[PDB]
DNA sequence: GCCAGTGCCAA
DNA sequence: CTTTGGCACTGGC
């Protein structure tokens, strides 16, 4: 139910999904990236059909991540129609992640 | 005999005013003090002790003081003063010599805390004087108010400054009978602050003189400084500027950036049990943040990153790509890293094409970098010693290196880039007399060479002659002994057997061996035995070594050839002390004796005269000559020399040198 | 800016 | 157990 972006993948599958796509940047030795996991594996089907969950593992795609910003993970960005429409940092608990997408859908 | 300091306004190179002097005089024993206007009656005072055939007790005067009181004499004074080196003693110069086995900061040059090992007190004390200076000058002015300039303490005599002028002499007294009061260098029966110079170098051991020479000869090295080609060196650096570019454009393509952590600040605990796990990268929870467009969220953990590029100088990132591609560590250090020297580089494997060709990149860089930063980025660089006369002038410490041994800094003339090494050549020649063009006609200067030749293995074949009777000393002298070792060891080049038979001699281990000349520890085996076997009176030497100075040590100093007590550190690099020193001490001398026979032909020391030392490397002296007629003799008076010395200390194999002639260092070595 | 850890430059 | 030295460059506090 999730999608796994890759560096090449990227444009495509998100710049252009025109919709609304959560991408999370993540890395394995992240804890909070660990905590917020499960969380995205059920807000993908509870949300399947007004929002899209996709992932991208900063260590095996580099390239994507810089031209962020990112300064901390797991970094969630919503984009819509390419652009980012609004982000949030750390590991948040399901709850505060409902609001989230549910106040920016 | 008298003990004097000096206050000047500068560094010798920049000095322009004498601020005060301090005399005490052991016939009177009174402290006089001289401030500004009594600077001409201060030289008098020092001129009547010369007249006396007495002597002047400087600390570090044979480097500052004296040359600098002949400086200030002709532009304040218009007054020619130049004290004979005959009647100066330096304390600095004989604390090295006492203590060799002691460090010292160089006068402040160095940073004390950064020394290894213990420091004599009335040295420390004397090295550490303008800094204390320079202290109570700021607080004093804090005091009252007013702002602090760089080292604005130097720029007008004050009262503060006399106390400490009166507190140099005394310390400097103090230094001066505490050395005098060793047995070894000064005979019991004689009081050394009671008598004429010739008594005080004659009834001493041969090494206080011997060092007192190298010290006032080296100080004029120093004054003559080392022509070199800034314009040479500049364009060298654009070029290796645009190279070290390219090579780090090639590899951050191959080896992309990545994350980590960094700025965390807080602990990581399990969700679930509670537990640490110091393990995981630090994080930081957010105190406020709520869903509001801030990006964090009140008690919404996460691990603060940072985004870090390939660094081809790390050592740390290497490790990490090449493991990365399949890399194995086979060697690591005693703090787990892995080695990643050349040695090791050069033997790593992987199976990606273009990460094992990038291998090649990052050993090119890394020596790249190794020549960026010794001739013009970093803090000793070439580049940002030049001087206004276009010269560098290094540093010499003439007795700083345990065994007798000289030391080089500021820069570190001593370690430039061979003529053989990458880039060793434009180095190499940046270094030369014809840089420099004649004071009066304008023409460049001719350089002279010499070295001495297979030094240390003939002082091998000094002290095994007891054993052997001679022979090795008799059979050394059969053509060129590296260049016949390298045939008998089958090594590429003679340079590969210089180190390779020096390794051997002082103890490299079969695998150190086998690296020497590029080969495994069996090989190593094979050259060990084989030249051991070839002279066995090494063994007997180094036998003999052992029985006289362990037991537990039974003695832990050797005699050196002039007299004096050489510190040994280890039972192990013993035949090395002994060796080296020898080896040392007869250069020493060497260069002592040539420049002394240069000037009873009538050859004048100086830019501008016919002869300048530039540059001395152990057992070699690099000689800028007004003419190739002068260089031509310089290389036969080095010779000359070099026989002398071995004469005068019975040496018991002949000694050689090699001389050569031409414009800069990289043809005349 | 200080300092440990590494590693290279010379003799 | 090569030895004697100077010095640069990364990375941690
Ligand atoms: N790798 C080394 N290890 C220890 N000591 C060395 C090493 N290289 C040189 N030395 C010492 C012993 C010889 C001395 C002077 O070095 P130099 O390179 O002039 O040797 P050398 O005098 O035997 O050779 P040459 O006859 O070629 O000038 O410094
Ligand atoms: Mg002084
Ligand atoms: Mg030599
Ligand atoms: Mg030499």
């Amino acid at each position: 139910k999730i999608i796994h972006l890759t560096d090449d993948s990227f444009d495509t599958d998100v710049l252009k999904a025109d919709g609304a796509i959560l991408v999370d940047f993540w890395a394995e030795w992240c804890g909070p990236c660990k905590m917020i996991a499960p969380i995205l594996d059920e807000i993908a089907d509870e949300y399947q059909g007004k929002l899209t969950v996709a992932k991208l593992n900063i260590d095996q795609n580099p390239g994507t991540a810089p031209k962020y910003g990112i300064r901390g993970i797991p970094t969630l960005l919503l984009f819509k129609n390419g652009e980012v429409a609004a982000t949030k940092v750390g590991a948040l608990s399901k709850g505060q992640l409902k609001e989230f997408l549910d106040a920016n859908l | 005999m008298i003990v004097s300091d000096i206050e000047a306004n500068a560094l010798l190179e920049s000095v322009t005013k004498f601020h005060c002097g301090v005399i005490y005089d052991y016939s009177t024993a009174e402290y006089v003090s001289y401030r500004p206007s009594d600077f001409g009656a201060y030289l008098d005072a020092l001129e009547a002790e010369v007249a006396r055939g007495g002597l002047i007790v400087f600390h570090n005067g044979h480097k500052y003081d004296v040359p600098a009181l002949t400086k200030l004499a002709k532009l304040q004074l218009n007054r020619e003063f130049h004290l004979p080196r005959e009647n100066c003693i330096d304390t600095l110069v004989l604390s090295r010599l006492i203590h060799s086995n002691l460090k010292d900061t160089d006068m402040g040059l160095l940073r004390s805390g950064k020394l290894p090992g213990a420091l004599e007190a009335w040295g420390y004390r004397l090295g550490e004087m303008k800094g204390e200076y320079k202290d109570d000058f700021k607080r004093m002015l804090e005091e009252q108010g007013e702002e602090y300039v760089d080292g604005m303490e130097w720029w007008n005599f004050n009262e503060e400054m006399m106390d400490y002028n009166v507190q140099d002499v005394v310390v400097t007294k103090a230094l001066l009978e505490k050395l005098l009061s060793d047995k070894h260098y000064f005979p019991p029966e004689i009081d050394f602050t009671d008598v004429g110079y010739t008594t005080f170098w004659s009834e001493s051991l041969e090494a206080v003189d011997i060092e007192h020479r190298a010290a006032w000869l080296l100080a004029k090295q120093e004054r003559n400084g080392f022509p070199f080609d800034t314009k040479a060196i500049e364009e060298l650096y654009v070029e290796l500027a645009a190279r070290r570019s390219e090579l780090l454009r090639k590899l951050t393509e191959t080896f992309g950036s990545w994350y980590q952590p960094k700025g965390g600040t807080e602990m990581f605990c399990h969700p679930r049990t509670g537990k640490p796990l110091p393990k995981y990268p630090r994080i930081k929870t957010p105190k406020v943040g709520g869903i509001d467009t801030r990006e964090y969220v009140a008690g919404a953990p996460y691990t603060p990153v940072e985004h870090v590029v390939f660094n081809p100088s790390s050592r740390d990132h290497i490790q990490k790509k090449l493991q990365e591609a399949g890399w194995v560590p086979t060697k690591y250090t005693d703090k787990g890293a892995p080695v990643v020297d050349d040695e090791v580089l050069e033997g790593v494997r992987v199976d990606d094409p273009e990460k094992q060709a990038a291998i090649d990149l990052i050993k090119e860089y890394l020596m790249i970098q190794k020549r960026i930063g010794q001739s013009a980025e970093g803090d000793k660089a070439w580049l940002r010693y030049v001087a206004e006369d276009g010269k560098i002038h290094g540093s010499v410490n003439p007795n700083g290196a345990v065994t007798g041994r000289a030391t080089h800094a500021f820069p570190n003339l001593a370690q430039i880039p061979g003529v053989r090494s990458p880039y060793g050549e434009q180095c190499r020649a940046a270094f030369g007399a014809e840089h420099h063009l004649d004071g009066i006609t304008g023409k460049p200067w001719v350089q002279a060479g010499i070295d001495a030749s297979g030094l240390e293995l003939r002082c091998l074949a000094h002290f095994m002659a007891r054993f052997d009777n001679g022979e090795y000393a008799h059979e050394i002298l059969n053509g060129d002994i590296h260049t016949k070792n390298q045939i008998a060891a089958e090594l590429p080049t003679r340079d590969n057997a210089k180190t390779f038979i020096y390794g051997f001699l002082y103890g490299a281990g079969d695998e150190k061996i086998g690296q020497i000349v590029g080969a495994g520890k069996e090989r190593g085996k094979e050259l060990k035995k084989k030249f051991l076997e070839n002279t066995p009176a090494i063994a007997a030497l180094r036998e003999s070594i052992q029985q006289t100075l362990v037991e537990k040590w039974k003695r832990r100093w050797i005699k050196g050839l002039d007299g004096r007590k050489v510190h040994v550190r280890s039972p192990h690099a013993a035949l090395n002390t002994l060796l080296q020193s020898a080896g040392a001490l007869i250069c020493k001398l060497w260069i002592i004796k040539t420049e002394e026979m240069l000037v009873e032909k009538g050859l004048k020391h100086g830019w501008d005269g016919d002869f300048a030392y530039m540059a001395w490397v152990h057992d070699e002296i690099q000689v800028g000559c007004r003419t190739e007629e002068i260089a031509q003799v310089v290389i036969e008076t080095a010779q000359e020399a070099m026989r002398w010395v071995g004469d005068h200390w019975n040496f018991r194999c002949l000694l050689d040198t090699e001389g050569k002639m031409g414009p800069n260092w990289a043809i005349c070595h």
